[PDB]
């Protein structure tokens, strides 16, 4: 548009509605286009005339206030917002604005204070609220300090406020207190995950090292503060790699390597030495992740060479032993250090594998070719510019001795993951990554154990299942949730690459793998459970969780594709069928039967080749990639009937369970048939009782033996059956040994 | 063993003559042929893949026969539908399909055609979400299907187009197979909500409350009132290039039109015939609606052809478009059944015994068909023709050394005396 | 109910007619025009302009406006949430049109409520009445639904009549 387009429309509606009232009632819609044509002295008079006839419109009044804001006329802009706010109270964002503008222009009047109080209760403890609290105070040093401290009491997890405390300490040049709080705050799990906080941590420490106060004071605690710098570097590196661009991440590596080189000389056998050990591993791991980031964008020749280089890095990291935990002063410190160790082994572990699955014993070649010191120079070359002095760089001086070149064992990997769930504050990013990394492996992850490590004493299943109130959240709900998040995530990435490996991406490099909806839910239920919510936001968080519960439980209007339900059903059956206790068996089998009972009606319609009613804004994205086909229907009906029988057996309907189990000659039905025949024998096997009954009791133990043998006979013959076993093969053989010795 | 075949067919005849409904005979013939189709197909000499397809074809023939003769013959005439002008288009469509048997037959045939249509396996590794590549590259200022249409297709990433191709092709195969529910499921689940929505326009409007005579099938209004519009809207969309050829193909099929050359070039006798019967059908409905003032003038946005072909002519054209396939002897019977000129062709291939002897299935099939026909419709095939047919087939039962089961076939003449 | 609804909505279109036609006169963007045609409850010319301006898919989607197909409703809303959670950028008027397909154009989370300042209250009420969820609601409780979202000027009498109509009980 131009000046002609808008001023010519004057004659357009002037010739359609010529009376003064309708001429002025079009002022807002006249002014609507002058704001777009960069006319603010003109747009002002157009809207102001519509306000002369439509004086009760909150939109028009705000629009003039927003226009007076561009004019920087605070007194006029504020008044306009006031009118729109008093007309319509639901305009929260305007209550902030008024409070925001009143504190910036002049604080002498209490009106600025009043509007700030309201702004606080509309946005409980938002980042802007404190900003305004500091602004109002600005219009003395001790005064500011008390605000931050009183603010930190109730908001200790606020990144910005804690940063300001370090800045206030630094302004009074009492850096020892700055690092002291910086050290006591590196125990906070939330702050450790904040990119901006860790950046502040790196500076305030370095400043203290060079500070005159560090030398004069003493050289005893010098080592203590030095440890935190390395820790900060590791956290900062993890975060910078994910969010920041290629250039910034590489630059952080040089500071990390400089610190490592400056630290190794002291050595010793204390926390600092142990910290250097674990951080050393992180360096290569992140360096490997850093390497893979560059190659992804680059060509194929560089990719293989870089991935080759990265594989060595991850390998170096994985080899590094578990740090000496006992050697730390406190329980918090040592637990932290171990947590990071698990994270290192887990992340590097999966990467090492995903890179080694590409070829046969691909790992062996990597070591045999690049473990040579020539690789050390090829690594420094690709990562850094050769101009920097290669003497004080830790990378160039490390003694790469006897690389284990042994691929990781799954069992070890599981306990690394489980121990590192709390590494990144259980971000759904973290878990959705792990869940995907295990999606390609033959052994499945202990999700139920992950959740127990996060939400302690959260019941497996809530008694009050009738309602969806989120006080009834259960580890099953979460377990059911993560399954969909990963099943959804995998399909989304599968679709992406098809248009354009998905497993090979390292955790920092990849972007959000879940929908912001899913992430919002997890963050909500997490903040709620851990009791780090906000009294004001409690009701909102609570409802946000409540919204999705009815889907995790397949209730009214669940956005669940039939394939995802089936996946939930079987994934819970086999998860539960391998559990030892009855409580857990019952619960997981119950939910599995539940989801089954919801699918079968859909499968029957799908069985006759009809259409499923597609969802409305589903929580778990539908995909035709995994849409159920008639070829697989009869199998699910069968696999479901097993899940029914299993629950019947656990409840007590043995007669119907056996009748069903025997109907289908499946490997799993044997283990169930055997397991329940053994129980009927063992209890009655040795007490004084009718001899005829004793013979019938022994007869069952004879059936147990036979079914276990059928399992092993069919198992050893075919591999596909080995994977169908509801429990491990060695566990089946273990029972048989005891069964026959009975 | 397979040189059992004749038994199976013979076997079915035994069971029929002995429980003294005849449509079961044919149903069994179908299953029999299908079973045999499986045998020659599984593990076989690559000389068998040919006669395997001639059995699958056999089977489809028996099915088509069942469907059509069931509808035509089990015709016991029901109650006429009395519409009002206030009634929805949905009801008028239904009325049309009730009253006009000629046209319902076209429906029956299309149903059969769909039944036997091949569909690719569901695409694997489908991506999390739509046009993700373009979004990630930056440059989608709008995330709506029509954005790269508003301005150069250069907007969409290559990989995104490649995936849209995978999708639209799969949806198209599903549509040709009658799998509309699966198509909607795929659309929903693959983050193609807008395309899904497009697929929802397929239904004519009904309101259970107004259109009383279907207040059983429905509890809620459904379908779309301004359908002639919808239809032009879709057709026009179909003609707009810069869309994937399969997407355009889809909209073509939905508008009762004939898909673009890039897609149509790969359609076979069945596929092509299907396409053109769909056209006949669509045109005929919309004309039915115009003759009853149930179309509103505003909706006639665009010209669509109004002149319906006859099944005769569609067949002739599709034939000349697929001569090899057309000429295949069971597919000739397929057409013969479709046009009802069936005893017509029986007597014909009868006189070809007076290059039918060269292909083995034929002489059998014609004979058993003739038998079925005169069972279901006494009088159907000329007495003589039955005599000639059974005579010749019997002499092959002899050449195969299966004299055992000759009496069964005898049960149709006093000429049997002479055996 | 259908008859009454159709007459009311034809009438509202009679009133808002020139307002909107003026607005279409001054638009410089095709998708916005398509939206305005929906403001005059003219589904067909929206569909046609879409077609012409090469917006074909939208065009198809448009054809649903005024059938109250709940499938389409929940699908449109879904698309909107997906955009309003990442969705790097979606055209300002396509989202408006999807919001119309959602059946709850102010009642919502991508809300047309801000159009309060650009259009006659009657114009927006037309939107609720035409799209809005016709079948599920009585004319009265539908109108009431709309009024619950927007204060009308005290002095305006056609406003008053709608309020008395909706007030029923």
């Amino acid at each position: 548009r131009s000046k002609a387009d808008v001023e010519r429309y004057i004659a357009s509606v002037q010739g359609s509605t010529p009376s003064p009232r309708q001429k002025s009632m079009k002022g807002f819609y006249f002014a609507k286009l002058y704001y777009e044509a960069k006319e603010y002295d003109l747009a002002k008079k157009y809207i102001c005339t519509y306000i002369n006839v439509q004086e009760r419109d909150p939109k028009a009044h705000r629009f003039l206030g927003l226009l007076y804001e561009l004019e920087e006329n605070t007194d006029k802009a504020v008044e306009c917002y006031r009118r729109s706010v008093e007309l319509n109270p639901t305009q929260k964002d305007l209550v902030l604005k008024i409070a925001e503008l009143l504190c910036k222009n002049d604080v002498t009047d209490g009106r600025a204070k009043y509007w700030l109080e309201r702004a606080a209760k509309l946005f409980p403890g938002s980042p802007a609220i404190y900003k305004l609290k500091e602004q109002l105070l600005d219009c003395g040093w001790n005064k500011l300090f008390d605000l931050i401290q009183s603010e930190l009491y109730v908001r200790p997890d606020d990144v910005h406020v804690n940063i300001r405390l370090v800045e206030v300490y630094r302004s009074t040049k009492r850096l020892k207190d700055a690092v002291a709080h910086c050290h006591e705050a590196e125990r906070n799990i939330a702050l450790r995950s904040s990119l901006e906080w860790n950046s502040c941590v790196v500076q305030t420490l370095k400043e203290y090292l060079e500070s005159l106060q560090c030398l004069e004071s003493d050289k005893s605690d010098w080592r203590a503060t030095n440890t935190d710098l390395l820790l900060a570097y590791a956290n900062l590196m993890l975060l910078t790699l994910s969010t920041r661009d290629v250039q910034e991440s590489r630059e952080l590596l040089q500071s990390f390597d400089s610190a490592l080189q400056s630290v190794k000389s002291l050595g010793g056998n204390d926390e600092l030495s142990a910290t250097f050990l674990e951080m050393k591993g992180h360096f290569y791991m992140h360096a490997g992740s850093l390497l893979l980031k560059m190659g992804q964008h680059s060509s194929n020749v560089q990719w293989r060479a870089l991935s080759e280089l990265a594989a060595l890095c991850y390998l170096i990291a994985f080899q590094v032993p578990r740090p000496k935990i006992k050697l730390i002063k406190g329980e918090a410190g040592q637990n932290l250090l171990e947590m990071m160790a698990c994270d290192r082994l887990s992340q590097s572990g999966h990467m090492l594998l995903n890179l080694s699955r590409g070829k046969q014993d691909f790992l062996k070649e990597i070591v045999e070719t690049f473990a040579n010191k020539s690789g050390q120079s090829a690594l420094y070359d690709a990562l850094f510019s050769s101009q920097s002095p290669k003497d004080t760089s830790f990378l160039g001086s490390d003694d790469i001795g006897n690389i284990d070149v042994r691929e990781p064992e799954l069992e070890d990997l599981t306990r690394y993951d489980v121990g590192a769930i709390r590494a990144h504050n259980g971000s759904l990013q973290h878990l959705t990554w792990l869940g995907l990394q295990w999606n390609s492996l033959p052994a499945l992850p202990g999700i139920r154990k992950w959740l127990k490590q996060l939400f302690h004493h959260l019941p497996h299943e809530t008694s009050r299942l009738e309602t969806n109130a989120p006080e009834s959240i259960c580890i099953l709900d979460l377990e059911v949730f993560l399954l969909g998040v990963v099943y959804t995530s995998h399909l989304q990435l599968k679709e992406k690459c098809n248009s354009h490996q998905p497993l090979c991406l390292p955790l920092p490099v990849c972007k959000q793998l879940c929908t912001e909806r899913q992430k919002s839910w997890w963050d909500a239920v997490c903040t709620l459970i851990h009791r780090k919510a906000v009294p004001g936001n409690v009701a909102k968080l609570r409802l946000l969780v409540q919204h999705e519960i009815n889907t995790l439980r397949a209730q009214e209007k669940h956005g669940l594709q039939p394939a995802l339900l089936v996946h939930w059903a079987e994934c819970l059956q086999k998860t539960g069928s391998g559990l030892n206790s009855f409580y857990d068996q019952r619960e997981y089998m119950g939910r599995s039967v539940h989801y089954w009972k919801k699918v079968l009606p859909l499968l029957k319609i799908i069985k006759k080749k009809n259409s499923i009613p597609e969802p409305i804004d589903p929580l778990f994205k539908h995909f035709h990639s995994v849409d159920i086909q008639a070829s697989e229907i009869v199998e699910y009906e069968e696999d479901a009937h097993i899940t029914f029988a299993i629950l019947d057996a656990v409840n007590g309907n043995i007669e119907d369970a056996v009748t069903a189990f025997e109907s289908i000659k499946s490997v799993v039905s044997y283990w169930n048939l055997a397991l329940i025949f053994h129980r009927k024998a063992e209890d009655i096997e040795n007490d004084a009782l009718s001899p005829e009954e004793q013979e019938e009791c022994k007869n069952y133990l004879r059936k147990t033996r036979d079914y276990l043998i059928k399992i092993i006979d069919d198992s050893d013959s075919n591999l596909s059956v080995v994977k169908k076993l509801p429990v491990p093969l060695e566990s089946v053989k273990e029972m048989l040994n005891s069964v026959m010795q009975e | 063993y397979q040189t059992e075949r004749f038994t199976k067919f013979s076997d079915t005849l035994k069971e029929f003559k002995i429980e003294q409904d005849p449509f079961n005979i044919i149903r069994e013939f179908r299953s029999a042929a299908g079973q045999l189709a499986l045998d020659l197909a599984n593990s076989g000499d690559e000389s068998n893949v040919i006669s395997s397809k001639d059995w699958e074809l056999e089977a489809r023939f028996w099915h088509l026969v069942e469907l059509l003769l069931v509808f035509r013959n089990a015709d016991l005439d029901l109650d006429e539908m009395e519409l009002h002008p206030y009634n929805s288009r949905g009801l008028f469509e239904k009325k049309l399909m009730q009253d006009n048997k000629q046209l319902y037959q076209i429906w029956i045939v299309m149903v059969w055609l769909k039944e036997n249509t091949y569909v690719m396996e569901r695409p694997k590794n489908v991506p999390t979400s739509k046009w993700l590549n373009s979004i990630t590259s930056g440059g989608l200022k709008s995330c709506d299907l029509d954005f790269p249409l508003r301005e150069n297709t250069n907007v969409l990433d290559v990989k995104d187009k490649e995936e849209d191709h995978i999708f639209f092709k799969y949806i198209y195969e599903l549509i040709l197979a009658g799998a509309i529910d699966e198509a909607l499921e795929e659309a929903k689940l693959s983050d193609n909500i807008s395309i899904c929505m497009i697929l929802c326009g397929i239904q004519e409007y009904l309101n259970p409350v107004i259109d009383t005579q279907i207040a059983n099938e429905f509890n809620t209004q459904q379908g779309i009132k301004k359908h002639s519009l919808w239809r032009r809207t879709v057709y026009s969309l179909s003609q707009q290039a810069g869309l994937d050829p399969y997407e355009r193909a889809i909209y073509s099929y939905l508008s009762g039109a004939i898909p673009n050359q890039e897609v149509l070039q790969y359609s076979d006798w069945e596929s092509d015939l299907h396409i053109h019967l769909n056209q006949i059908l669509q045109t005929e409905i919309e004309n039915y609606l115009l003759e009853n003032n149930q179309v509103g003038t505003d909706e006639l946005i665009l010209p669509l052809p109004s002149h319906a072909l006859t099944v005769q002519e569609v067949l002739n054209r599709v034939a000349s478009r697929h001569p090899s396939e057309s000429e295949h002897p069971i597919r000739v019977l397929m057409a013969s059944v479709i046009l009802d000129s069936l005893p017509s062709v029986i007597h014909s291939s009868v006189e070809m015994l007076l290059d039918i002897i060269d292909k083995p299935y034929l002489l059998r099939i014609v004979t058993h068909l003739a038998i079925c026909l005169d069972i279901i419709n006494p009088g159907s095939v000329e007495e003589v023709d039955k005599s000639k047919l059974i005579t010749t087939y019997i002499s092959l039962l002899k050449l195969q050394g299966l004299y055992e089961n000759i009496p069964i076939y005898a049960t149709f003449l006093n000429e049997s005396d002479c055996l | 109910k259908k008859e009454r609804h159709c007459r009311l909505t034809s009438w509202i279109v009679s009133q808002i007619g020139p307002e909107i036609e003026e607005k279409i006169r001054n638009s410089s963007n095709e998708i916005e025009q398509i939206f305005l045609y929906l403001l005059l409850n003219d589904v067909v010319r929206a569909s046609k302009l879409a077609i012409e301006s090469k917006n074909g898919h939208l065009s198809v989607l448009i054809s649903y406006l005024g059938s109250n197909d709940p499938r389409i409703r929940d699908l449109a809303e879904l698309q909107l949430q997906k955009w309003s959670t990442g969705g790097c950028s979606i055209d300002k008027n396509i989202s408006k049109i999807y919001k119309l397909l959602s059946g709850s154009p102010f009642e919502g989370l991508f809300s047309l409520k801000e159009l309060e300042s650009e259009f006659s209250w009657l114009c927006l009420l037309n939107l609720t009445l035409c799209y809005g969820q016709i079948d599920e609601y009585s004319l009265e409780s539908l109108v009431q639904s709309h009024l619950d979202k927007f204060s009308l000027p005290y002095d305006d009498p056609i406003g008053v009549i709608f309020q008395l109509y909706a007030a029923n009980e």
